[PDB]
């Protein structure tokens, strides 16, 4: 009798200039599409140009 | 006068198409930023917001 | 870089091909400190004795025998339709 489940590191640390806990950026991630590396790496070279 | 409907919006001369962002529909979008992978083609316009 | 490849898709085909028809066999528990396959024979009072499962080392089938080696292009080259920048 257990329910396995995700824990985000912003629900166990909240430190100012190390974790972005922001409600504003925790919705915005709630947002997301799942993502790998690579997709990742595909917004910064997005940005970027 | 004849005014039917005053909105607030994101100003499209700030956010200019030089950001990428496309503000028509009354929402950002940036078309191949974050993109979900594994999904049919035209899933990846919601992830545009 | 690959992992998602490997187990946001490809973890599919093997649950899928698991179910396959002839994939009769329970080839492995997840536990290497204990399993062991089932073995079985056809027999007879008469004095058959065929293993299913028998070792007779390298055949003509080029089955038998393992190379490791095969690792490497996995990581270092192969493409993916996950990685990458969508293919369906």
């Amino acid at each position: 009798r257990y329910h396995e489940s995700v824990l985000e590191i912003a629900d166990i640390f909240d430190q100012a200039d190390f974790i972005q806990t922001s409600d504003a950026v925790r919705q915005l991630r709630a947002l997301m599409p799942t993502l790998s590396t690579s997709q990742i790496r595909h917004a910064i070279e997005r940005i970027a140009q | 006068y004849g005014a039917a409907v005053v909105n607030i919006d994101l100003n499209r001369d700030f956010f200019d198409t030089a950001t990428g962002i496309d503000l028509t529909k009354g929402i950002p979008l940036v078309q191949d930023l974050l993109v979900p992978i594994g999904v049919t083609a035209g899933a990846e316009q919601s992830a545009e917001y | 870089n690959i992992a998602v490849a490997h187990t946001d898709h490809l973890s599919v085909v093997y649950a899928t091909m698991s179910n396959f028809m002839l994939n009769f066999t329970n080839n492995f528990s997840g536990n290497h400190a204990t399993f062991k396959p089932d073995q079985y024979v056809i027999t007879s009072p008469e004095g058959s004795y065929k293993p299913i499962i028998e070792r007779q080392g390298e055949t003509v089938d080029g089955l038998t025998i393992i190379d490791t080696s095969i690792v490497w292009p996995i990581l270092c080259q192969c493409t993916y339709p996950l990685v990458r920048i969508m293919e369906e």
